[PDB]
RNA sequence: GGUGAAAUUCUUGGAUUUAUUGAAGACUAACUACUGCGAAAGCAUUUGCCAAGGACGUUUUCAUUAAUCAAGAACGAAAGUUAGGGGAUCGAAGAUGAUCAGAUACCGUCGUAGUCUUAACCAUAAACUAUGCCGACUAGGGAUCGGGUGGUGUUUUUAAUGACCCACUCGGCACCUUACGAGAAAUCAAAGUCUUUGGGUUCUGGGGGGAGUAUGGUCGCAAGGCUGAAACUUAAAGGAAUUG
């Protein structure tokens, strides 16, 4: 009987300063050995955690965050943003009859030069006092929209770091500011990013990892 | 301390559940001695394990479950049983599964298991003990688990184009069966 | 203190799955399915296999101290049906009246934008 | 793993399951409807380039230039043929497991040709709205798609535009009620304006079998396509609807 958790140990992860709160929890790994150290099985090893518990208000419960481990110090594991995504039951609940359903998407590059690809979602809806059911809009229309909103991202992408991306992403500015870009074209609701994911990341540095932490 | 689950409505129950509402709740206050209520806010109800005098985890599912049964269309009266009873179970699946057709022949199929004013429904809900839904393209089967598994078999049948008339000679000899 | 685990629930015909990690899904717990805990074959689907199961997992967690537990729950998916069937609801009851705090709830069942062609031929298959 | 039940198969060198990555080929879910486009077959991710088209608007231009159509010609689902590429998935043929069990009665594993594409062929479907094209007239109604006109109307803002609301109008896919009409009846705004029988024009049928056979011709590499009898036999075959 081997029983391994007699070799097992634990470390803590420690989320970026960007959040709100950052004891995430607990990992366990088998005890180091002279043939090969921990902490090359603990780097990388994404961990995904819903947005309500780092910023403490269920109004984000929908939003979940990756976080992957880059570096190791004093038993606690330091991490760094790796993606945005939706719970599949919010989307769901978007999706309905009579309307129409706009997506766009773009890949650009930040200021420290990691390399993203963003994707929105758009829903027309009813003037207040319509009588006809169904709010379709016609393709001309989709296309001028689609065209507005890549304008925007690729604009607001070229924020200084990819830290400020974030602080960009948590209070949802940019669903507002596509809604004023909109306002004339046609009525719409629903507004969300809707999906960040990284392709490609610069030469590692701890100097800005230390600079996001203690 | 404090657990709880959120579970949401799609906008067609939703009028249903408020004319409803006075009913449904009786049973989760007093018989479960869970807490609950109505946020329109985001067209979802939410449900609180009170601490004080609960009695296990148990209560937290069954509550869930009940409300859950409820948004897939079956009737207050069919739901409340997932309160009192403990073997029962959902099975779903939609016809696309079986086989992929699509025009007329989609709606035509849809019809055979209805049959005319639902009497081959009616007729399967009577030979095995259980209920069934349909939402367009999507079947739902709410009973004990061996009798799901008699329902399924029949209403598959149907969608791979059996004649009606075939389908109740084994209804009657299924039915013998649970004669017991 | 609470320490999470997750809860990785495979429910399929034929058989269910209760799988448990860390949270980094790395490093796995324990394991154990219906299969293991009955004699037949055409048992291995039933709801009494799962909750056998069930309680079996939820024991050795509480030994190696996890207290609390998030829950993902699988459908076959793919080509095949996408909602886990009765055998995966039973084992979710049984966990919750282990003791264990469940966290949150997901379905995580996989969903082609569309699809390679289905098993079973033109004129249709039983699933 | 798979079934009604089970066996072939894979696995302590770690199967199934979990995590981080990568490659290839195919497909385009939900939104998706009694909605759109095209001569028909048929057509659904984003952006760019190329050329084409209907309806509307018009106090522009020519001035009978038109309708239908034997010969002749372009296109034509799926499967199939020849040569090169590609070859994930599914899978005629083939090799294999069980042969037990009446609801599940025909199920399991591997897999060639094929499925995709380029250059040439083939010319069939319940290719169906089972309703030939052009023109005129005969009834009631509220919905919807594209264009246009009007409004001292709502909203985006302090204009124009965009979104919406109300009235009218040209064109289109459909729907509900009714029958002065019609019909064998089911039913039908045409399937009406027919014994009170004539607006123009193309194609096809003449009781049931023998028979889409035989023979001749012609097209195709082939599979096959188009055209197509008679001797003889028989008193019915067939359509719609209700009912014992």
């Amino acid at each position: 009987v081997v029983d391994p958790f007699t070799r097992k140990e634990w470390f803590d992860i420690k989320a970026p300063s960007t959040f709100e709160n950052r004891n995430v929890g607990k990992t366990l790994v088998n005890k180091s050995t002279g043939l090969k150290s921990a902490s090359d099985a603990l780097k990388g090893r994404v961990v995904e955690v819903c947005l309500a518990d780092l910023q403490g208000s269920e109004d984000h419960s929908f939003r979940k965050i990756k976080l992957r481990v880059d570096e190791v110090q004093g038993k606690n594991l330091l991490t760094n943003f790796h993606g945005m995504d939706f719970t599949t039951d919010k989307l769901r609940s978007m999706v309905r009859k009579w309307q129409t359903l706009i997506e766009a998407n773009v890949t650009v590059k930040t200021s420290d030069d990691y390399v993203l690809r963003i994707f929105a979602i758009a829903f027309t809806r009813k003037q207040a006092n319509q009588v006809k059911r169904h709010s379709y809009a016609q393709s001309s229309h989709i296309r001028a929209i689609r065209k507005v909103i890549s304008e925007i991202l690729t604009k607001e992408v070229q924020g200084s770091t990819l830290a400020q991306l974030t602080s960009k992403l948590i209070p949802e500015v940019i669903n507002k500011e596509i809604e004023n870009a909109t306002k004339d074209i046609f009525p719409l609701q629903n507004i969300h990013v809707r999906k960040v994911k990284l392709l490609k990341q610069p030469k590692f540095d701890v100097g800005a990892l230390m600079a996001l932490h203690g | 301390k404090f657990e709880s689950r959120k579970i949401m409505v799609p906008p067609h129950r939703m009028t249903p559940l408020r004319n409803s509402w006075t009913k449904i709740y009786p049973p989760l206050v007093e018989h479960l001695k869970l807490q609950v209520r109505m946020n329109l806010k985001t067209k979802s109800v939410e449900l609180r394990t009170n601490p004080k005098f609960t009695t296990d985890p148990g209560a937290l599912q069954k509550g869930a479950d009940f409300i859950k049964a409820f948004t897939l269309g079956f009737d207050l009266d069919d739901s409340i049983a997932l309160l009192r009873l403990d073997d029962l179970y959902i099975e779903t699946f939609e016809v696309k599964d079986v086989k992929t057709l699509t025009g007329d022949h989609l709606s035509r199929a849809i019809g055979r298991i209805a049959g005319k004013d639902g009497k081959t429904k009616f007729a399967i809900e009577n030979a095995t003990r259980t209920r069934i839904v349909l939402a367009d393209s999507k079947i739902h089967i709410l009973g004990g688990f061996t009798h799901i598994r008699m329902a399924r078999e029949s209403v598959v049948s149907l969608i791979l184009g059996s004649p009606p008339g075939k389908v109740y000679g084994n209804l009657r000899t299924v039915a013998s069966r649970l004669k017991e | 203190s609470q320490v999470f685990g997750v809860a990785r629930i495979y429910a399929s015909f034929n058989d269910t799955f209760v799988h448990v990690t860390d949270l980094s899904g790395k490093e796995t717990i324990a394991r154990v399915t219906g299969g293991m805990k009955v004699k037949a074959d055409r048992d291995e689907s039933s709801p009494y296999a799962a909750m056998l199961a069930a309680q079996d997992v939820a024991a050795k967690c509480k030994e190696v101290g996890i207290t609390a537990v998030h829950v993902k729950i699988r459908a076959t998916g793919g080509t095949r049906t996408k909602t886990p069937g009765p055998g995966g609801q039973a084992a979710l009851r049984a966990l919750a009246r282990s003791g264990l705090r469940i966290g949150r709830i997901e379905d995580v069942t996989p969903v082609p934008s569309d699809s390679t062609r289905k098993k079973g031929g033109r004129r249709g298959r039983r699933l």
